[PDB]
């Protein structure tokens, strides 16, 4: 699920409490939630929380003596096998020296209104096949690491519920084989992560950024074992910190050519936050979505080399003046009273001027039409706002890297700035974004009230498919780069005598109910506004809580 | 009771199950999720089956297929059919509670039927635990723990190739889509550990026994949306030109992106 943050502050870092934890899975907003709150209570479980899509296992919740939460993984789990085919042998595939059948089934895809297509799915040993290039007498197979392990991961998910230890909740952690990030706390003030799932042993010399040859020599030796994957309990640094970033030194990412882990990456907006005060309280890590959701986040990679860019520049010098502007700034977006514009122009300062570095550097290293998969500033969005959350980009973070000079640790095989000073391609980028900014908004900088991103909860599901009717879509004037949720748990809190403490928000609301005649449910909307000014609601365990905040109940006889 | 299933609602609506044994606990689940979301869990169900079409029209066939080519359902219902009787429990009490709901909405359907089904022409079948594991398996797992661009990367390692000859290419291609980077910030302090296999460009052996390839990247195939978050449903030419201006003005944050 493209983006999701998370940190988890332990007793050395916790203040007024042992543990906190903050979690903002980033799936994009939808209408109604794309999450669903839930309590179960029986059968081995005592839970409370959300999860997406209403899963047997509640993603975000806790048990009232640990608590759980994830972000996506992104670790390499896929590798695409180049199937050999014969023109003698249709439907079949070179393997361990023999000609082996595909396996093949017949789907039919009634339309409504229309006439139903008919067409077949192929699948190797390797995995289905996503294409075939018959010309080169090649099948590409995808191979998943978690093939097989589906149902055992949605278990894995239901059953770390009832873990009252971390021993008890690493091997459920164990069971989970999709590439997931597990996080974990506890009534005590233990706090860990695990970056989970089923990862392969490949062969010596396997470049997994790129397909391998389906005949043999290059199938995978079988599942790296649990010991492997990427695990802390009781860091040193008394908390983690997470917003899709490498789990650990040396871990290597997904094969995706958009993404990458290196020096500039967006999660070290939360581990500053975390590392500035000895300890933070409960409120203190809430306001950490609220900061980070407003926060540009190529502000701080750039500012240093505009600085250096502009140093001997004259006081006049409207190159100059556009950095003095940005070196103010903490990179905080706010919304201006018209609940359009932004108080402070430097995104879109960035924005233009890193349009224009891209486009002198790694653009112009790359050929065309791969040139357009490395220029997005990451900044243009459109009238609805973001699908999800934002990042920096992929040209960003290669120019990043690029502009660390002999700081940066990736050799630089083609100078992005082709012979020429950095600070000339620095200044020329400037001298782009002030003739751009200048001629629609004006000569006083003050005044230019640019446009901020709003943010839209679609009707549309994240595949573009229907899960209400578009009049359901609803808006908010601010972007936030947040969960879809944010939930917080809190153990052994100074404030109560409950061991723990949970709250969240489920916007637009629990129900998404409408009735035939157009009533819409009493919950449908009633988390909305909660949302939008960084509010949540308590989340109950207890018998007691759950009773003192009843607001309805039914009650079922039924036999199996 | 054994057989009693008691459901609380809190004054946000969300409920919280109180039950004895693991499929009546379930039972209680599906049941108010089929209360609270009932259209969104028939859409979510289509979503991952690749049924869309069967409702919604033409527009949702390549999606539908897209779904179909991305799985193979058989074995799916293999990991079902091998489950305890206490694993499968949690999947058929969901279904099951879901459909004790369901039954009584196409009962009394004036009052309790989603005005969604009266909207988009159709009415809410029943549910199989294949269908509840499906939820998850084509959301979680097919979609988002399923990214790979290798056949991409061999599309733009041909392309830099071809511009800088084959081991300049390589190494371009190391620089913009590096293996690992040892600057990059990690969740685990580097004192607590590190990872213990460690990749690099000297022993790579697989980038050199590749085809060239030539075909369009097929990134620039997936289904593109506007920006309603609808499908677009093109001709397959104008789709690769609105995912390129779309990758291109907005990357992995805009509407072709990630
Ligand atoms: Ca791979
Ligand atoms: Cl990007």
């Amino acid at each position: 699920p493209t983006g999701s943050n998370m940190w988890v502050i332990g007793k050395s870092k916790a203040q007024d409490a042992k543990a906190i934890m903050v979690n903002g899975p980033q799936f994009g907003w939808y209408a109604p939630a794309y999450t669903y709150g839930i309590g179960l209570h029986g059968a081995g479980y005592d839970v409370t929380g959300n999860t997406p899509f209403a899963y047997p296992g509640l993603v975000f919740g806790h048990n009232g003596v640990i608590s759980w939460g994830s972000t996506a993984g992104f670790g390499d789990d896929v590798d695409i096998f180049a199937e050999r085919l014969s023109a003698e042998k249709p439907g079949y595939y070179l393997h361990n020296g023999k000609w082996v059948k595909m396996l093949s089934r017949e789907e039919t895809i009634t339309v409504k209104n229309g006439q139903a297509e008919t067409f077949t799915v192929w699948r190797t040993v390797h995995g289905n096949i996503l294409q075939t290039d018959q010309t080169t007498q090649t099948a590409y197979a995808k191979s998943r690491a978690w093939d097989g392990k589906e149902v055992a991961s949605l278990l894995a998910w239901t059953h770390q519920m009832k873990a009252k230890n971390w021993q008890e909740w690493t091997q459920q952690a164990a069971k989970q084989a999709l590439t997931i990030n597990w996080y974990y706390a506890d009534v005590n003030g233990n706090i860990g992560y695990v970056h989970t799932g089923a990862y392969p042993d490949r062969q010596s010399g396997h470049d997994p950024r790129l397909p391998v040859p389906g005949t043999g020599k290059w199938d995978w030796k079988g599942l790296l074992p649990f010991e492997m994957n990427p695990k802390v309990y009781n860091p040193q640094s008394g908390y983690i910190a997470n917003w899709n970033n490498s789990p650990q030194k040396d871990y290597p990412a997904s094969d995706l050519f958009a993404f990458l882990w290196g020096g500039a990456d967006r999660v070290t907006e939360i581990d500053r936050l975390l590392e500035q005060k000895p300890r933070l309280t409960a409120d203190q890590a809430w306001d950490v979505i609220r900061q980070t959701s407003r926060q540009d986040l190529n502000l701080r990679l750039f500012l240093p080399t505009l600085q250096a860019a502009t140093s001997g520049l004259t006081q006049s010098d409207p190159r100059r003046q556009l950095v003095e502007t940005l070196t103010r700034w903490d990179g905080i977006n706010l919304l201006n009273d018209d609940g359009k514009t932004w108080q402070q122009p430097g995104s879109a300062i960035l924005n233009v001027w890193l349009t224009s570095m891209l486009k002198r550097t790694v653009v112009a290293a790359v050929p065309m039409p791969f040139d357009k998969w490395y220029s997005a500033s990451g900044y243009e969005t459109t009238q609805d706002g973001p699908t999800g959350s934002l990042n920096i980009s992929v040209g960003a973070k290669i120019l990043y890297e690029a502009v660390q000079g002999d700081k940066s640790p990736i050799p630089q095989a083609v100078d992005l700035f082709a012979g020429k000073p950095q600070q000339e391609v620095v200044l020329a980028a400037l001298e782009d974004t002030w003739e751009t900014l200048s001629k629609r908004y004006g000569n006083n900088v003050s005044n230019w009230k640019t446009p901020a991103m709003a943010l839209t909860f679609r009707a549309n599901n994240f595949f573009g498919v229907p899960q209400a009717a578009a009049e359901e879509t609803r808006h908010q004037a601010e972007y936030q780069n947040r969960g879809t949720e944010n939930d917080m748990i809190v153990f052994s809190p100074t404030t109560s005598d409950r061991p723990v403490l949970a709250w969240d928000v489920v916007a637009p609301g629990q129900s998404g109910f409408i009735a035939p005649d157009g009533t819409v449910d009493k919950h449908y909307e009633d988390q909305l506004k909660m949302y939008e000014n960084f509010g949540r609601k308590s989340l109950w365990l207890t018998k007691q809580d759950v009773e003192a905040h009843k607001e309805s109940q039914e009650v079922l006889h039924v036999q199996r | 009771s054994s057989s009693e299933i008691k459901i609380v609602r809190d004054e946000y609506g969300m409920p919280h199950i109180y039950a004895n044994d693991t499929w009546h606990l379930f039972y209680g689940y599906g049941y108010v999720v089929a209360q609270d979301r009932l259209f969104q869990m028939e859409m979510a169900r289509r979503s991952t089956q690749g049924t869309v079409a069967e409702v919604l029209g033409k527009d949702f066939v390549k999606f539908d297929k897209d779904i179909r080519r991305n799985y193979w359902p058989d074995a799916i219902r293999a990991q079902i059919a091998a489950l305890s009787p206490e694993d499968m429990s949690i999947l058929q009490g969901y279904a099951d509670g879901m459909n004790a709901w369901i039954d009584k909405v196409n009962t009394n359907p004036e009052t309790l039927l989603p005005k969604q089904f009266n909207t988009f022409g159709f009415t809410p079948k029943r549910w199989e635990p294949f269908d509840v594991a499906m939820i998850f398996v084509g959301t979680m797992a097919n979609r988002f723990s399923d990214s790979t661009s290798e056949i991409d990367n061999l599309a733009l390692l041909t392309a830099l190739k071809d511009k800088y000859g084959v081991s300049q290419g390589m190494a371009v291609f190391n620089q913009l889509k590096w293996l690992v980077n040892p600057s990059a910030p990690t969740t685990i302090a580097v004192q607590e550990s590190n990872y213990p296999l460690k990749f690099n460009q000297q022993n790579s052996q697989t980038a050199a026994l590749l085809p060239r390839y030539d075909l369009p990247a097929p990134m620039l195939d997936r289904p593109a949306k506007g920006a309603d978050g609808a499908l677009l449903a093109l001709a397959a030419g104008k789709n690769r030109e609105t995912i390129a201006a779309q990758f291109a003005q907005g990357g992995a944050n805009g509407l072709a992106g990630y």
